[PDB]
Parts: structure tokens; C-alpha cells; sequence
């Protein structure tokens, strides 16, 4: 369970980067990811960094 | 960077004063390129 | 034609539009009597003459 934080800013569609998220399922992997979903709004480093 | 923000930048700040890679101060400065001198680099 | 550096660094994209003449001044800045005497700066702004 790999984890991976995607995150994205501004207008944008969540819901197709859920819909490839799950599209791929491979056993190819030797490991299953641990899949997540972020977004956020301001471009400060400080708070991206806190986030 | 986080007390640079939270504690400094949030007094409006001029200038600020480094010692000892202290390199994350400037790093802040530099995205508000606001000059800053230290010391011992 | 002065302002002032951005207080919160939340929801503040732009760079203060006097720092650079601000560092120039700091380049043109010669103090003729400090605690260690005569202070200095090259091309980069760095202690010369030291
Ligand atoms: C991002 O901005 C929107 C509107 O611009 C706002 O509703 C939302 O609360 C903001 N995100 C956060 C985490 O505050
Ligand atoms: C910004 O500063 C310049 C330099 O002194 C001066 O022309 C004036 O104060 C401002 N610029 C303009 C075009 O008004």
C-alpha cells in the first residue's frame, strides 16, 4: 500500500483523475499503491509546505 | 521557512540576519526577494 | 515612490517592486567608520578590501 498525495490547484476535474486512478489495476505491480487526492489554493511555499 | 513566515514576515519585515546549509532562509527571502544579511557563511 | 513588503505570505504572489533597488542601494553602500572599521562589497555585494 504505496502511498502516493496527488494534488492539483484552480479549476480543475477530481473526478477524472479518480476515474484513471482506478481505471489502472495492474498485478504487473509487486505492490499495490495507496492512492490519494489533494487540492489546494494558494502558491505560498510556506503553507505547501505545511499542507 | 515556517517561522520566517509565521514569526518574521508577518511583521513586515525589512531585513533579516543569519548564522550557522542556511540556505532556506534565502530561499524565503528570495521568493519575497527581500535582501537579508547574516553573518557567518 | 515607496511601498511596503507584504505582511501574511498567504494569498500574496507578488515580490515587493522596490527590493531590488533597495539591494542596489545596499551595493552602492559604503560605511566609512564601523566596530571593525571599513566594510566593503564586489561584484556579487561581498566584504572587499577586507
Ligand atoms: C479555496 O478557495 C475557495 C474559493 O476560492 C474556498 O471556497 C475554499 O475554502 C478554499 N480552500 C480552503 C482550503 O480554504
Ligand atoms: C515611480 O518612481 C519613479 C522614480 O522616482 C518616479 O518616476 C515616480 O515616483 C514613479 N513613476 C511614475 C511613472 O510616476
Amino acid at each position: 500500500s504505496i502511498g502516493i498525495a496527488v494534488i492539483l490547484v484552480g479549476t480543475s476535474d477530481e473526478v477524472a483523475i479518480k476515474d484513471a486512478h482506478e481505471k489502472d489495476d495492474f498485478h504487473h505491480l509487486s505492490v499495490v499503491p495507496r492512492v490519494e487526492l489533494v487540492a489546494m489554493n494558494e502558491t505560498d511555499p510556506k503553507s505547501i509546505i505545511t499542507r | 521557512a515556517l517561522s520566517v513566515c509565521e514569526d518574521l514576515i508577518s511583521s513586515q519585515v525589512y531585513a533579516i540576519l543569519v548564522s550557522h546549509t542556511p540556505t532556506p532562509v534565502s530561499y524565503t527571502a528570495g521568493f519575497y526577494r527581500i535582501p537579508v544579511l547574516g553573518l557567518t557563511t | 515612490n515607496i511601498t511596503d513588503p507584504p505582511r501574511g505570505c498567504v494569498g500574496n504572489t507578488n515580490i515587493w517592486k522596490t527590493g531590488p533597488l533597495f539591494k542596489r542601494v545596499l551595493m552602492s553602500s559604503k560605511y566609512a567608520d564601523g566596530v571593525t572599521g571599513r566594510v566593503e562589497f564586489n561584484e556579487d555585494g561581498d566584504r572587499k578590501f577586507a
